[PDB]
């Protein structure tokens, strides 16, 4: 769930008006670059899951997080735009 | 409710997709169907008063003859030609171009431009299939919620 | 030696510099520039018109060379050239070392490009101004 | 195929087969004519020999060029080195043993 | 290079048709690589293999464009002078193939092709709906029987074109 | 004025690179269009004088055939059939193959060229849709020039 | 230039050379039948 | 001007550090080191008889 929070923030971080300017460029560019990891991270740990016990990985996709308004971390993903998460086999598995 | 099936529902977010090349067909021939359709209306009835019924003259046979339904039989009738060939022994000799234009306007709209949509659409699916696949899966957490 | 022509005789000594490296360059055997001289089929001051003394002892001066490039990049394309910055006059004014330099860079890599001479051409692209 | 075809066109191709049945009747029975072609010169002949053999040359020393810089090429070359390299170390390995038995004897 | 036979102008199938039928205006205001000169290149643009293609492409469209209009047009009563025109063309054919067979290559290698496969059946038919006609020139029902076995020779003959 | 968008004015430079495919497919339609047509029109009528009325029933016929619409009770008409079934009790029985030849000449200018033109047109897109994409951005500058 | 400061990249493309009789980049480019430089983005958002 | 020279240093730089991040440049500069390698070797061999014939010398 904080990988999936970290790479929304620093995906919408490095295209804002903040962050704007010439000599700003490459930081912007390592924002992305390390949105993208965070991402990655967030889909591997959910892979690794699947393929330890696919129920007991249903179960922690399930659980209420009393820290983000006590709702569960697919919630959390669409509200990140997550387009990876959603697509992945175990996120569709506990949807259907 | 198609929308829920692992199917039917990609497929929909594809058509959506393949709406802009339905657009970009439909702006083609818009061109060739009112130019056809004022020559060959103008081209069959010379000596009549604008009216109504040459705005629908200039639209309705133009549109329905890419769809392979020819009004040739019609055509020939309006056309006032009393020979046994087709075109033959009329009483003016411009409405023997009728034919001709005709010969121009379905090789324009069938083979050239039908034929350039399916060539689109092949291409466009190729290219959108596995997007309208993911965007599909958000859906179906969205339907569910 | 002296010419009788006012554009020639306006010339400084770093374009009879570049003239005397493309005339010892020319004189080689089967040296692509000479052909591409002769067959140019202009004069000396490079004008699309086809004594000869001069025509032959000064033929690759800097003007001609100039339109001949002109003309290899497109039918409008016309380089110009300022030599009265070079005149001590013009040394009070601020930035002129820079400009002399920019020109004369610029100069030095057509020449660098001709003998395709790639490290060099390089060398004068970077050292030079407008660069893209 | 349209080397080899008679000159005039079908409706009178008769005139051609007529032409071709005198100069064969002409040829095997009278024997009045022959063939004639043109030879090339010993000159041009050996001028395209050597620039056969000068090009032959280029591109073998091209194609042993190109070869070399293959990757595949590259990473077994310094495969070998390297097993070259330990070579050398156990021949340096060997002088420094007879040095240590050098020294042990030179107490 | 070897096609064209070895000439400069001579690029596009217009260039070489309009030097076909007018010899003496395009030939010598052309690039060429007295009766010495002019005979000489006339006797290499005409000894050229694509010269000989285009003749023979010529030659089969007037062959068919004369042949359809002797199968659109009514037969008559006797053997007509473009029927007498079409029968000494297609011996020409005939002789022509046969040649091929016997000088050439081989009867296995002529019938391996499949355009020498065609050019037979076409000469074929032609003599079916020639006799056909020509044994009752008079009789309607010969006229019509003719004419429906040279509708198959048409369609071979269009067919041919595509070569 | 359609070249100034970007989705219909690459697909305009698309266009003018398939017209070769429809030249390939004009000249492979030609010949069978004249050898039926001359063919069939020889069948139908084996009887009658040589005129322009022969040379415009050569063509009229066997080129809007292709595009489904099939003068096939016409072709009835002109037979001289009597009979209920199509091409029974006529009056020359070779008229009675003009169905046949009409049969294999749709096969091979519907079923066969048509989807060849199809073929060609997807082929010939994917080669050149980069290409025509390029230049029309270098037209942009040309345009706005 | 696109990475770092768009708006200056526009500047430069607009800028107008006296060297090559007083006119911009995108004219050379085009006289030099560049496809490459004119396809690129930065030059398209200037020429739209 | 400023801006159109500094960032074409910049693209040099970038161009020259992504020349030599490539595979091939990194296995052909492993393979010229493994060379300056035996030459350092073959310095040390020169070394080691000169040892050779300072011992025999010695005794
Ligand atoms: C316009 C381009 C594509 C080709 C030009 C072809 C046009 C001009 C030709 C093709 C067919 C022709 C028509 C065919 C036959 C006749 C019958 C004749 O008694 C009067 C002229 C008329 C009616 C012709 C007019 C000109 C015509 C329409
Ligand atoms: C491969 C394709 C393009 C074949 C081309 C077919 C063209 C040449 C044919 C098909 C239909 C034909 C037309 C059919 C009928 C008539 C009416 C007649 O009174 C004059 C000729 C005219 C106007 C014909 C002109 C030629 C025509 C347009
Ligand atoms: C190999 C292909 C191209 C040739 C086909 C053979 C053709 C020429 C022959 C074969 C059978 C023939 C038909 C056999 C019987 C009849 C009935 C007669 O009352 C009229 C002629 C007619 C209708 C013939 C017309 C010609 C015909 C169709
Ligand atoms: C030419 C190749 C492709 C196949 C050959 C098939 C041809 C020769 C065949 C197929 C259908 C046949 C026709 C079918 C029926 C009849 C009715 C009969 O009372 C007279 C012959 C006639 C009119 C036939 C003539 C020959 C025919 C046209
Ligand atoms: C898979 C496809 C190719 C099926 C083949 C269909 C063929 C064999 C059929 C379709 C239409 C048929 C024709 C329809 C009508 C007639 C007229 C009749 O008086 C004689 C037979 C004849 C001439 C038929 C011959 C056979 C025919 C050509």
């Amino acid at each position: 769930i904080n990988a999936l929070v970290a790479s929304r923030i620093l995906e919408r971080l490095s295209t804002h008006r903040a962050l704007q300017g010439p000599h700003l460029a490459e930081e912007r560019a390592k924002m992305q670059h390390n949105a993208k990891k965070f991402e990655e991270l967030a889909v591997g740990v959910l892979g690794e899951c699947h393929g330890s016990d696919s129920h007991m990985a249903s179960e922690m996709l399930h659980s209420k997080n009393d820290m983000f308004n006590k709702k569960n971390a697919i919630n959390i993903a669409y509200d990140a735009k997550s387009l990876a998460f959603l697509s992945h086999p175990a996120t569709q598995s506990v949807i259907n | 409710y198609y929308a829920l099936s692992k199917n039917l529902g990609p497929k929909l977010i594809m058509m959506m997709e393949m709406m802009k090349d339905v657009s970009t067909f439909v702006f083609l021939l818009l061109i060739f169907l009112i130019g056809y359709g004022v020559a060959a209306q103008s081209l069959l009835s010379p000596d009549e008063d604008f009216s109504s019924r040459t705005f629908i003259g200039v639209l309705f046979r133009p549109y329905f003859q890419i769809y392979g339904e020819l009004f040739l039989d019609d055509l020939n009738s309006e056309a006032n030609c009393l020979g046994d060939t087709p075109f033959t022994e009329c009483s003016r000799e411009t409405v023997r171009m009728v034919p001709f234009f005709l010969a121009v306007y379905i090789l324009g709209s069938n083979v050239l431009l039908v034929n350039l949509l399916i060539a689109m659409f092949n291409d466009t699916y190729m290219k959108v299939q596995e997007a309208a696949e993911d965007l599909w899966r958000k859906q179906n957490y969205e339907l569910c919620a | 030696a002296k010419t009788n022509i006012t554009a020639l005789d306006e010339l400084p000594s770093f374009a009879l510099a570049i003239e005397e490296l493309y005339k010892r360059e020319a004189k080689k055997p089967h040296s692509h520039v000479q052909r591409l001289v002769s067959l140019s089929n202009t004069d000396v001051l490079g004008r699309h018109y086809r004594g000869r003394d001069l025509a032959n002892t000064r033929a690759y001066n800097v003007l001609r060379m100039d339109q001949i490039f002109a003309r290899l990049v497109s039918k409008d394309f016309s380089v110009n050239r300022d030599f009265t910055i070079y005149d001590s006059k013009y040394d009070k004014v601020p930035g002129i070392q820079f400009r002399r330099t920019a020109q004369a860079s610029h100069m030095l890599f057509l020449w660098a490009i001709c003998l395709d001479r790639f490290r060099m051409a390089r060398h004068f692209w970077l050292i030079g101004d407008q660069s893209i | 195929e349209y080397k080899d075809r008679p000159f005039l066109p079908a409706p009178f191709i008769l005139l051609a087969h007529v032409h071709m049945l005198f100069m064969r009747l002409l040829r095997l029975c009278g024997v009045h004519t022959q063939e004639h072609e043109k030879i090339q010169d010993d000159e041009t002949k050996r001028k395209i020999t050597t620039f056969e053999e000068l090009n032959t040359d280029k591109f073998l020393r091209r194609w042993e060029r190109e070869r070399q810089e293959m990757l595949e090429a590259r990473v077994k070359m310094t495969n070998d080195n390297v097993v070259q390299a330990m070579g050398m170390m156990d021949q340096l390995l060997e002088h420094m043993i007879s040095f240590r038995f050098s020294l042990d004897q030179q107490a | 290079a070897d096609w064209y036979g070895h000439l400069k102008s001579v690029t596009s199938f217009w260039a070489v048709l309009f030097a076909f039928f007018f010899p003496f205006f395009v030939l010598p205001f052309i690039n060429f690589s007295g009766a010495h000169r002019l005979r000489r290149k006339f006797a290499k643009f005409y000894s050229a293999p694509y010269t000989r293609f285009i003749s023979d492409l010529l030659s089969h469209f007037v062959l068919c464009v004369v042949t359809s209009y002797f199968v659109l047009d009514k037969l008559e009563d006797t053997i007509s002078a473009i029927e007498w025109i079409l029968l000494v063309w297609f011996v020409a054919l005939l002789l022509e193939e046969l040649r091929q067979m016997i000088f050439c290559d081989g009867i296995a290698e002529y019938i391996s092709d499949t355009w020498n496969r065609l050019d037979l059946i076409m000469i074929t038919l032609f003599f079916v709906g020639f006799f056909t006609h020509a044994s009752d020139p008079s009789n309607q029902d010969s006229k019509v029987v003719s004419k429906g076995i040279h509708a198959f020779l048409v369609v071979v003959l269009w067919l041919r074109f595509m070569r």
